[PDB]
């Protein structure tokens, strides 16, 4: 009977913040590489709680949960939880080109610049729904996102993150908030 | 086989805290033999291999002279480059330089090179003819024209094909035991459970020299290129190197996998079978 | 353009509890060259750690080996702590005998 | 042996 794996408050957590993986005899593991922090948790919580006092790069990755042991046994593997740690690197800067002032119905081009060499970029709306992108050219450390059409009815507030594609769960501290000023 | 001598120079400005930190190191192949650090009390080019300690007081006086002269040159280059890119005085900046000579199997000159960087990016490179320059950007084309008119490449060529290879050969002979002989990789495999249906097979190569090596995982003879995690080859600290390659496999299928090791020190390429 | 360091923490020789060895922290691929690297023992800075002479790779990024003599045990937790301008705060990487 | 001549950028 296939269980469900979630995190609280969520699955994208800043360095040094608390997070608890929950699923509903449990067994939590991480894909591709073992996660020792799981083994140092008391059994009182195991049966379905896995708390992390302050997250770091060590915790980042793709986890699945299940129960039983092939002769009990084997509840189907849960859907993957992708536990992302942000704030590992210095922040990029986000800018609106040509301007953060946009006419209603218009589109605008967002530009995320990391002064640190990274090949992975993420744009998040508020303030979260996030889009992913390679750099705008070969080895540039700059991504370009197209956004809109915009409307004065709603907020259009963004931040961007940078990361290394060999470590896609470890992100740099978000940019400052960029607000679009939409003119009706 | 082939051999090389290379000298690496780094100069780092330190705003408000006196002169730039200058550091130079010399290598033959993957073995370091000299160094200079401007912050050391010594104030001299120092030996960093046993075979270079055969050189007398004149070597150490002259190399200390020359590397100090280069220190001074790159100190000025920092100021020059700061002007060329209209940068402020707040930040630290870095000039780097590399040059040296490759000899082929025969021990006769094969290649020469001579390049700079500024703040990480390429700046100017001597092209492979040893007679023209590749400017990376425009500002470097200034440097290109001056050095072309002053005949900088020529003399560079005379060192590259002269003193460079000739002293490489002397070092090769003087450090024979270290530089002409190899350490074969010591190899083994480890196994780590990820889950009840997946496991990591890791293939190790240790205590090898030189650094150049290829580690690959196969499944039933097929290369598993896309799924192999390779770490960067790393120094052990005793003149030898280390590397591993890993693959996640289904539990119960490990015997399908073989590790393959190519290295100069091995008479023939090595096949490691998880289950012989 | 700056570059954040890759960090590997490892032993010179295969780890054996009791057999003295060298604990290595190799930082590579970084830029600029200034970097703070400490080897830790149960979260405590080790004194008199040595390092190689600053050098660099094809792409001009730097590498350094930091190292100290050590004796692995069952109980003692070894780590390498790295700080650099590309990082928010110090990154701690624990010594894993497997990697 | 290092290269003897000077010549800045």
């Amino acid at each position: 009977p296939k269980p469900t794996l979630w995190a609280e408050p969520g699955s994208v957590i800043t360095q040094g913040s608390p997070v608890t993986l929950r699923c509903q005899e449990y067994r939590l593991y991480r894909e591709k590489k073992t996660a020792p922090w799981i083994t140092r948790i008391p059994q009182e919580l195991v049966k379905g709680q896995f708390p992390i006092p302050s997250i770091t790069w060590e915790h980042a990755g793709r986890y699945r949960c299940y129960y039983g042991s092939d002769t009990a046994g084997r509840s189907e593997s849960s859907d993957p939880l992708e536990l992302v740690v942000t704030g590992a690197y210095i922040k990029p800067t986000l800018s609106a080109q040509p301007s953060p002032v946009v006419n209603s119905g218009g589109n605008v081009t967002l530009q995320c610049d990391s002064q640190v060499a990274f090949d992975g970029f993420i744009l998040c709306k508020e303030g979260p729904q996030c889009l992913n992108s390679q750099p705008h050219a070969r080895g540039s450390s700059r991504a370009i996102f197209s956004v809109g059409p915009v409307s004065p009815s709603r907020r259009w507030w963004y931040r961007c993150y940078a990361y290394d594609s060999n470590s896609p769960y470890e992100w740099s501290l978000p940019s400052d908030l960029l607000e679009l000023l939409v003119l009706g | 086989g082939s051999h090389s001598m290379r000298y690496f120079f780094t100069s780092v400005s330190r705003p408000g805290r006196g002169e730039p930190r200058f550091i130079a190191v010399g290598y033959v192949d993957d073995t370091q033999f000299v160094r200079f650090d401007s912050d050391a009390a010594s104030q001299r080019m120092e030996p960093r291999a046993p075979w270079i300690e055969q050189e007398g007081p004149e070597y150490w006086d002259g190399e200390t002279r020359k590397v100090k002269a280069h220190s001074q040159t790159h100190r000025v280059d920092l100021g020059t480059l700061r002007g060329y890119y209209n940068q402020s005085e707040a930040g630290s900046h870095t000039v780097q330089r590399m040059y040296g000579c490759d000899v082929g199997s025969d021990w006769r000159f094969l290649r020469g090179y001579h390049q700079y960087a500024y703040d990480g990016k390429d700046y100017i490179a001597l092209k492979e003819d040893l007679r023209s320059w590749t400017a990376a950007d425009m500002a470097a084309q200034t440097t290109k024209h001056k050095w072309e008119a002053a005949h900088v490449a020529e003399q560079l060529r005379a060192y590259l094909e002269g003193t460079c290879v000739e002293w490489l050969r002397r070092y090769l002979e003087n450090g024979k035991e270290t530089l002409q002989r190899t350490d074969a990789p010591k190899t083994h495999m480890t196994h780590h459970a990820v889950s009840d249906h997946e496991a990591t097979l890791r293939c190790w190569a240790l205590s090898f020299y030189p650094a150049e090596i290829t580690l690959t995982w196969q499944r039933d003879g097929e290369d598993q290129t896309q799924d192999t995690e390779l770490v960067e080859t790393r120094p052990a600290g005793d003149g030898t190197f280390q590397k591993w390659a890993a693959v996640v496999v289904p539990s119960g299928q490990e015997q399908r996998y073989t590790c393959h090791v190519q290295h100069e020190g091995l008479p023939k390429p090595l096949t490691l079978r998880w289950e012989p | 353009i700056q570059r954040t360091p890759k960090i590997q923490v490892y032993s010179r020789h295969p780890a054996e509890n009791g057999k003295s060895n060298f604990l290595n922290c190799y930082v590579s691929g970084f830029h600029p060259s200034d970097i703070e690297v400490d080897l830790l023992k149960n979260g405590e800075r080790i004194e008199k750690v040595e390092h190689s002479d600053l050098s660099f790779s094809k792409d001009w990024s730097f590498y350094l080996l930091y190292y100290t003599e050590f004796t692995p045990t069952e109980k003692d937790e070894y780590a390498c702590r790295v700080n650099h301008v590309t990082l928010s705060q110090p990154k701690i990487v624990k010594w894993d005998r497997d990697m | 042996r290092t290269f003897s001549p000077t010549y800045g950028l």
